[PDB]
């Protein structure tokens, strides 16, 4: 018969058998997880092997239907998704060499010395609580000539394969692959193209860019109190001072920048002890919350099958907090809960990505997930952010019925989320762009270093302390360039995020600031949100950007809305301080 | 009725109060386990994959359909692949069609003698079952009850309910059907023991 026809019914196929081998492969994951031992890992390697084959054997025989014949726009996307044949075009010399560099990249990040002083046990306490120059220098000197001197070669072979693979694949480089995901195409009015994501981007930092200088100038400013003749008041921050090993967060900081630190923070800790919270009832908070929102019930078999504790001494696992979806009506969350505000607000993370997990079960097998892959944290992250207001505390029992804020206290939280949440994207632009430029081609091999350098004094504002010649891999050095991850997904989630949460917050009708604002007891925010929730990945990721903020493309403007009140008392400080700085200065 | 033990208890067409106590020439019984999910497929008029391909239902059914929960029943640890459903089908079911054919369902043009491949599926599929799974993906027992009525003389009917017994007062009764009214007493003379009235 028709193309069409046979395709249909060659996904009808599939999609069973598919659900079975991949509630297989979870469950024994999910085995292996909960209780650790040598038979488990057996079973969780043999399942993996299954499914892996039986998925490259459902491609091959994918490859055969012509995408063109289907006209239906989801076999079509179904189709697209299934015939992936990605790294199989390589040689299977080619292929074992790149499975050996990633390998290798792997162990030789996994255990790093640079004694003795490993990367987790010491180095990371001694980068973040030295507050001694001279230390803080020699563990980011040394972990750099350790890691990033011996990845060199290694990353530059990577490079090449990566993007002889790629273009194999009938695409123009390797950047241009990770780009694949921001494409819609087929839809009058709503398409997309990887030639525009290049774009888009520059535009919302040179919007944001005036918040970061701001930001940038005060946080030198409270720092060259400490460090007296290590800073300059014109320049850039000295690499090694920022809190990390790379820099990613400045969350470290806040210790030494605190506008008003009379006041003290919230925190609910000694509350939660005093009632004697029993780490369930933390979920069924969680629970109320999501249902007062308008989103249904939890399942019969959630409270059982998922375990929300340490099992003990006789039984080890590891329990960083994940949410599961085995499939077959099985959600599961493993979680070590503890009686605290941040296990509190992780529970109603991890509840969000459930939430968000059970919206798309009706559709088939290849259409569930987000319709990208920055539509699923930030839904599990503004749940977060609506628990996380006092309103929210002050109507749960938990928190004082008689607490007067003060602006003073609105200011040092404003100051702690921006911190984490505008530190970091400056250095996820300029991240990306490098590794797109490399892979593009732009930049030759005998010019990494030092464009990367020219980029972190220009973009983020950061000098090295000491020189690097060619032998040395700095960007390497970081777990995702590493280990083959993508990383613009941080940039979008944040502009997502705060998009979601102005779409919900004007839907519930609320005056006022907006960090102050809360969707709970709100119906038609929790339908508003369900009706996005409920597509998956069927349609293009702009009509469901549509369904809630109504805008096709992603804007920053509810992000500078957040941080306004922020942004003026920055200003009002910063009228005498210099803003900006200079690339010229360099502390050698 | 009364047992309050089942998922589902509909009746088509029939009151379940009235027919607790009616005549029917003939009763049928059919019993068969699905998924959770597909419970709602059971009824007149619906479409889908049990319907179409495994069990048909004529739209002006006459009986009843009840269903309750399985799981505790026919879903085991590793799951319980012991009944079977069919996923694929040339065409679809005729009312009370029983279809136990085993060959190879073929999709494309091409033909496959018998074997599977390319454009070629097996018409059965088995099930999963497990008490992990959830609410929908459980197994459910269904049975399924369709009442014949004929012009031969009927064989099933209800409970009738036997009252009292009084005399020496005159009042109303109704004997086997034999109706009328009159004072109750006994007496002397003996019938043969094959006689009423
Ligand atoms: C974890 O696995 C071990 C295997 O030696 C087993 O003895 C133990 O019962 C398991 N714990 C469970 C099932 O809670
Ligand atoms: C595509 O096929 C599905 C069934 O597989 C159908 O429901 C849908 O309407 C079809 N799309 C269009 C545009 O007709
Ligand atoms: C998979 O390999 C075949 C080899 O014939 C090639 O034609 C096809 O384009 C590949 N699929 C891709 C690159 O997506
Ligand atoms: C479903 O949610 C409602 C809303 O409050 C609640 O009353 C009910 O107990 C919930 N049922 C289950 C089974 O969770
Ligand atoms: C939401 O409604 C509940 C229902 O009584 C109430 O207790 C709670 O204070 C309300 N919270 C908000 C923020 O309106
Ligand atoms: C905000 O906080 C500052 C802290 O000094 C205080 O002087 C001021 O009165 C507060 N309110 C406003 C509206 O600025
Ligand atoms: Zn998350």
């Amino acid at each position: 018969s028709t193309i069409e026809e046979q395709a249909k019914t060659f996904l009808d196929k599939f999609n069973h058998e598919a659900e079975d081998l991949f509630y297989q492969s979870s469950l024994a994951s999910w085995n292996y997880n909960t209780n650790i031992t040598e038979e488990n890992v057996q079973n969780m390697n043999n399942a993996g092997d299954k499914w892996s084959a039986f998925l490259k054997e459902q491609s091959t025989l994918a490859q055969m239907y012509p995408l063109q014949e289907i006209q239906n726009l989801t076999v079509k996307l179904q189709l697209q998704a299934l015939q992936q044949n990605g790294s199989s075009v390589l040689s299977e010399d080619k292929s074992k060499r790149l499975n050996t560099i990633l390998n290798t990249m792997s162990t030789i990040y996994s255990t790093g010395k640079v004694c003795c002083l490993l990367l987790e046990p010491g180095l990371n306490e001694i980068m973040a609580n030295s507050l001694d120059y001279n230390e803080r220098l020699w563990a980011w000197e040394s972990w750099r000539s350790e890691v990033g001197k011996q990845l060199r070669p290694l990353y530059e072979e990577y490079v090449v394969l990566k993007n002889e693979m790629a273009r194999a694949n009938h695409y123009e480089d390797y950047g241009d692959y990770w780009r694949g995901d921001y494409e819609v195409n087929g839809v009058d009015g709503y398409d997309y193209s990887r030639g525009q994501l290049i774009e888009d981007v520059e535009h919302t930092f040179e919007e944001i860019k005036p918040l970061y200088e701001h930001l940038h100038a005060y946080v030198r400013a409270k720092l060259m109190n400490a460090y007296p003749s290590y800073i300059s008041p014109i320049g850039c921050l000295p690499a090694h001072l920022l809190g990390d090993m790379w820099g990613r967060f400045w969350t470290n900081l806040y210790s030494l920048t605190v506008p008003f630190g009379q006041k003290p923070n919230i925190d609910v800790t000694d509350a939660m002890v005093d009632q004697a919270w029993d780490a369930q009832r933390i979920f069924k908070e969680a629970e109320k919350f999501f249902v007062s929102v308008g989103l249904p019930n939890m399942t019969q078999g959630f409270w059982e099958n998922s375990m929300l504790t340490d099992p003990g001494n006789v039984q080890k696992a590891v329990c960083h907090p994940t949410a599961w979806d085995l499939g077959k009506g099985d959600f599961r969350i493993l979680m070590c809960t503890k009686v605290t505000m941040d296990d509190f607000l992780t529970a109603h993370h991890e509840m969000g990505h459930i939430q968000y997990d059970m919206a798309y079960a009706a559709q088939p097998f290849l259409l569930r997930n987000g319709a990208n892959e920055g539509f699923h944290e930030a839904v599990g992250e503004i749940m977060s952010l609506s628990a996380a207001t006092p309103k929210h505390l002050k109507s749960i029992g938990l928190l004082s019925p008689d607490f007067q804020e003060d602006n003073e206290t609105e200011i040092n939280f404003l100051l702690k989320q921006a911190l984490t949440i505008v530190g970091t994207l400056p250095f996820t632009y300029m991240l990306e762009k490098w590794r797109w430029m490399v892979f593009k081609g732009e930049i030759p091999k005998d010019q990494w270093m030092k464009k990367w350098w020219e980029m972190k004094r220009e973009i983020v504002g950061v000098v090295e302390p000491v020189p690097h010649d060619e032998t040395y891999c700095d960007p390497a050095s970081l777990f995702h360039v590493s280990n083959d991850y993508s990383f613009i997904r941080y940039y979008t989630r944040t502009l997502y995020q705060f998009q979601f949460q102005e779409a919900l917050c004007q839907a519930a009708k609320h005056e006022g600031p907006l960090h102050k604002c809360d969707i709970s007891n709100s119906t038609e925010a929790g339908q508003k949100l369900f009706n996005m929730l409920r597509l998956g990945k069927s349609e293009p990721w702009t009509l469901a950007l549509e369904n809630v903020v109504g805008a096709k493309n992603m804007n920053v403007r509810p992000l500078l809305n957040y941080f306004e009140p922020l942004f003026t008392w920055l200003k009002d400080q910063n009228k005498n301080s210099f803003v900006g700085w200079s690339t010229d200065w360099s502390p050698y | 009725y009364n047992s309050a033990s089942f998922s589902t208890f509909k009746c088509y067409g029939v009151s379940p109060t009235k027919l607790n106590d009616l005549c029917f020439t003939n009763v049928y019984a059919d019993s068969f386990v699905i998924r959770g999910d597909e419970v709602r497929q059971i009824a007149p008029g619906q479409t889908g994959k049990i319907a179409d391909y495994n069990y048909k239902l004529p739209d002006d059914f006459t009986g009843c359909v009840i269903a309750w929960n399985s799981n505790n029943l026919d879903s085991k640890v590793g799951g319980n692949y012991n009944y079977l459903y069919r996923l694929f089908r040339k065409s679809n079911l005729k009312p009370f069609e029983r279809d136990i054919s085993t060959e190879i369902y073929q999709a494309g043009s091409t033909p496959c003698n018998g074997v599977e491949g390319f454009n070629c599926y097996f018409p059965l599929q088995s099930y999963g079952f497990q008490p992990t799974y959830g609410v929908g993906y459980q197994p459910y027992r269904v049975v399924v009850l369709s009442f014949e009525l004929l012009h031969a003389p009927a064989t099933v009917c209800g409970p009738k309910k036997s009252t009292n017994l009084v005399k020496n007062k005159c009042v109303n009764f109704n004997f086997n059907g034999l109706t009328g009214t009159g004072v109750l007493t006994e007496s002397n003379k003996k019938f043969l023991p094959f006689q009423q009235f």
